[PDB]
């Protein structure tokens, strides 16, 4: 239950990520005391073709 | 509900009840220029700002020309009559201008802050007591106090049909000066002239033989 | 123009300036600036030699202007 | 306050109701920080009274006969004389400006040494007209509206001068000759299509 | 006139100009038939020429040293010495062209980016989509100034993807 | 109320029937506040003394073979000293406007001050002939009508005279003698097609 829910939108706080300031799809939150849990899906791809990242959950924020 | 083009979609910015309480309302919008309520609402005082301008424009230009036509009156060309009427005047068109400017300014000003803010004029202690008569009634661009000295404006069940006598005849006014202008840039007559030079022989005196209108032609 | 009169007024205006008008704003402005020799003097109101030497620094410059300006007779 | 300056717009949150000449005018939103707005209002008293006192002195010349305010500096340039109320002032410019120089500063250097006071009153208040602050604050409301105007009139002085060429007094007269034929709009300088 | 510039049509070097260009081209139809191609081409290249420079002339454009017409740029010289189709009327027509494009490609954009697949929509263009943006934007300047005015036509700055600094 | 100015018509409810001339004449529905017609009733009581001052000089002048009223002023444009009564008056027009100035402005500043009083009595009614509130009313409205009929009077006299070019005194005795042949109609710019 902690973290966002799944299937949200999100902002990307991260300063180093290409989805800064971007929304994102939240896809699935571990439940464990990893460092980043929420895993966020975008529409666009970054410079490496990835879609997907992984973020803490200070790191995303409801929007 | 009558429409400009029978069979066409009228926007749905026009269909709105806000919308079709404005007079004149035929769903004539192809660029969608009133799609913002606001900017609707500043195209509306727009439009009957210019209606009564080109109502009172037109008629100064065509009862006074229709008069010079018989003998009733010597006005001359509204293209002309500026020139007659500042050659044996007491000032000089720059000065006339610039105290037109300021008069015109003044009330320019108080109808925008009232478009800015409806009933804002009537502020107690602005205006030598006068602020009280300020204030339009509930629709703006429909002030009463000094204006509409006759009251006509208080019997509702004509109301919906005065304002629809104004806004269509504005619209036709409209229409006029712009082809006074058009005229005078294709036959270098007065409009008067035209219609006399029309009817005398219409199936060879109209914009299709005037060399301007058709240049393909 | 006498040079000796103007120089002599242009300095003694400038000093008496700079030590009844602008020394309390000039004082106040030093220590809000914010290795050193204390210039301490005995005037009741702190004006060392330092204050000495700028203010008639300026009062010469404008007095040599002045007497520049009379000299070129406009 | 003192009125509105647009009749129906909400007034500026930043000017206070108890300061003098309040219509709410700010536009630029100018005086909206409290520390320039503290130095704003005893600058626009000082520029009010200097500009009542220089107005005063520029129809008072012309009114009495010693010419405009613009042709009284012309003595100094090319060999002349002060003449003060027809009397001829035994000066030169050279101690015109030490004098002044020294004079201003002393006098400018005491006020800003105050700390920014805009009413000081005793010695400068020998009459005692404002010895009570109840009373003061419609007697500062005439000060200042009276800056205001002489601030406009004497921007107008010499806005009509350097389009005309003639006098405060003298324009007015001409003016007075022919209002159509002689305004801003008819000097060819300010509208240049007209 | 302006710049110490000559109008054209009292310009000598203008006169010279077009008489040379009238010379080469009469001088090479010197060498033809009088009711061939070739000869019909070169008489149309000259009237083309003659009307060209009266048409110069009479526009009451500024010719310099060289004969050739000179534009003033300047608002103020060219509204008071009626040069303000020079530079100043096709200034605002571009304005109003360029403004046209600009808006109605924003609009297509902003169109098609609530749709499932928008970049399939920036390849395969929707030609009835597109046309009817096209005949709309032209209102594009009143259309663009509600839009500033209502706050819609800029993006927040925490919307922007911005690098790390 | 006085009476009804259009017979068949309902009085406005916000004009009090103690008020001095009420004929319930407000179709504009100008003094619809209570503030606003305070001031314009104590400004239309104003203008109609002024008035009736205006036009009682202007027929006694003219009837006492002085001139009309719009050659009175005549003799500061083409140079000239004014008469009164005959008697020569050595004030030039730069000391009657000065003097003007201060006396009206002066007595005005000090009505005004009074909260805008219309009635004030004691020193301006020293023969006591509104002693008694009970016949007050009835010599207001006297007073008020008088001061209507004044204010159309003068109208008429600017009206006339711009589009005649004569005197009051000399317009009425001409329509004396030709009524159907010199009248408003007749004068060439009242009625623009005849």
């Amino acid at each position: 239950e902690v973290g966002p829910k799944r299937g949200s939108l999100v902002k990307i706080l991260r300063p180093e990520s290409y989805w800064f300031n971007q929304v994102g799809k939240v896809v699935s939150v571990d439940q464990s005391g990893v460092r980043y849990p929420v895993v966020v899906r975008f529409e666009n791809q970054n410079y490496a073709g990835v879609t997907t990242n992984n973020y803490a959950l200070d790191e995303v924020v409801a929007a | 509900r009558q429409s400009w083009l029978p069979g066409s979609q009228i926007p749905a910015h026009l269909d709105t009840p806000a919308a079709q309480a404005l007079a004149g309302n035929f769903g004539f919008d192809p660029l969608g220029l009133g799609k913002d309520p606001v900017a609707l609402r500043w195209y509306q005082q727009a439009e009957l700002i210019h209606c009564r301008t080109a109502m009172a424009g037109v008629a100064g230009i065509l009862i006074p020309g229709l008069l010079t036509k018989a003998g009733a009156l010597n006005v001359p060309e509204w293209y002309d009559a500026g020139k007659v009427a500042i050659e044996n005047s007491f000032a000089p068109w720059g000065s006339l201008l610039a105290v037109q400017l300021f008069l015109c300014g003044f009330v320019e000003a108080k109808r925008w802050q009232d478009i800015r803010k409806p009933g804002s004029q009537g502020e107690p202690g602005s205006f030598l007591g006068f602020e009280a008569s300020l204030k339009g009634t509930s629709e703006l661009g429909y002030p009463g106090g000094p204006f509409d000295p006759l009251g006509l404006s208080k019997e509702a069940d004509k109301w919906a049909d005065w304002k629809l006598k104004e806004v269509k005849n504005g619209r036709l006014a409209m229409l006029a000066f712009l082809g006074f202008v058009a005229q005078k840039y294709a036959t270098g007559a007065g409009p008067v002239d035209n219609l006399a030079a029309h009817l005398k022989d219409p199936w060879h005196v109209n914009y299709a033989t005037n060399g301007v209108s058709l240049p393909f032609l | 123009l006498d040079p000796q009169i103007v120089i002599s007024g242009s300095t003694a205006a400038f000093l008496a300036i700079g030590r009844f008008v602008f020394l309390g704003y000039q004082r106040r402005e030093a220590n809000f600036d914010s290795n050193s020799t204390i210039f301490a003097t005995n005037d009741p109101a702190g004006f060392n030699i330092i204050d000495v030497a700028g203010w008639g620094a300026l009062g010469h410059a404008v007095g040599f202007a002045v007497l520049a300006i009379n000299s070129l007779q406009g | 306050k003192a009125g509105n300056w647009l009749p129906g717009s909400d007034a500026p949150a930043w000017l206070p109701d108890d300061l003098p000449g309040n219509y709410g005018f700010d536009p630029l939103s100018l005086g909206k920080e409290p520390a320039s707005l503290k130095r704003f209002t005893e600058s626009e008293v000082i520029h009010g009274r200097w500009a009542m006192l220089g107005v005063a002195g520029s129809l008072a010349v012309e009114l009495l006969g010693y010419g405009n305010w613009y042709d009284a500096p012309l003595w100094a340039v090319n060999g002349g004389k002060a003449t003060w109320f027809g009397i001829e002032v035994p000066f030169d410019l050279n101690a015109l400006l030490a004098f002044e120089f020294v004079a201003m500063a002393a006098a400018e250097g005491q006020r800003g040494d105050a700390g920014g006071v805009v009413y000081p009153g005793g010695a400068f208040d020998p009459l005692g007209f404002a010895k009570d602050s109840s009373k003061s604050g419609e007697l500062k409301l005439k000060e200042i509206k009276n800056g205001r105007l002489a601030m406009v009139a004497f921007l107008g002085f010499v806005a009509q001068h350097a389009a005309t060429g003639k006098g405060p007094i003298a324009a007015l007269g001409e003016h007075l000759a022919n209002p159509w034929g002689a305004n801003f709009a008819t000097n060819g300088i300010s509208v240049p299509f007209f | 006139d302006i710049a110490g510039l000559t109008p054209c049509s009292e310009s000598k070097a203008y006169a010279k100009l077009e008489k040379k260009e009238l010379k080469t081209l009469e001088k090479r139809l010197k060498q033809y038939e009088a009711d061939s191609a070739p000869a019909v081409a070169l008489k149309a290249t000259m009237e083309r020429t003659k009307a060209r420079f009266a048409n110069y002339a009479k526009a009451g454009l500024l010719c310099g040293n060289d004969g050739l017409p000179h534009l003033i740029a300047d608002p103020g010289l060219a509204l008071k010495y009626g040069h303000a189709g020079e530079v100043f009327i096709p200034t605002f027509g571009f304005l109003y062209v360029a403004g046209y494009i600009g808006y109605v490609g924003r609009q297509y954009l902003i169109a098609v980016k609530g749709e499932a697949k928008p970049t399939d929509k920036e390849i395969i263009i929707d030609v009835p989509l597109a046309t009817k943006l096209a005949w709309q934007g032209a209102g594009w300047p009143l259309a663009a100034v509600q839009e500033l005015q209502r706050g819609t036509l800029l993006e927040k700055e925490e919307n922007i993807t911005v690098s790390p600094r």
